[PDB]
């Protein structure tokens, strides 16, 4: 339960439903970093 | 086998509930650094044709 006082960390903690279990951001930056 | 990070566990988080000591332990540490090497020299002349 992430009741932080209003404070929302969900952009930088890991994502349960991607396989990847990457946080929002993390994912951005692995896909925009392509050969 | 596949590697293991470490052990796992959760810190009881909650909105008021704090975790202070009562007790301390001093420890003491050991670390190593280089600072130098053997000084060498060639005289190249004796090396190539001697
Ligand atoms: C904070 O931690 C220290 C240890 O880091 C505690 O001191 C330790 O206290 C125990 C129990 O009083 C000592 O063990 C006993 O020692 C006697 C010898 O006097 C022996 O006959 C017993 O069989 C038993 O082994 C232990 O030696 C002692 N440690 C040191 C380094 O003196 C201290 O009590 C802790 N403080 C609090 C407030 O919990
Ligand atoms: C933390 O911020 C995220 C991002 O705004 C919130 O996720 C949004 O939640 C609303 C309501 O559930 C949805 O309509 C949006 O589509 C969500 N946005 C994204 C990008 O997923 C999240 O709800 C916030 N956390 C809390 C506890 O409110």
């Amino acid at each position: 339960i992430k009741d932080f006082g209003g404070f929302n960390f969900s952009q930088i903690l890991p994502d349960p439903s991607k396989p990847s279990k990457r946080s929002p951001i993390e994912d951005l930056l692995f896909n925009k970093v392509t050969l | 086998y596949t590697m293991s990070l470490g052990a796992e566990n959760s810190v009881a988080y909650s909105n008021n509930s704090i975790a202070i000591p009562t007790n301390f332990t001093i420890s003491v540490t050991t670390e190593i650094l280089p600072v130098s090497m053997t000084k060498t020299s060639v005289d190249c002349t004796m090396y190539i044709c001697g």
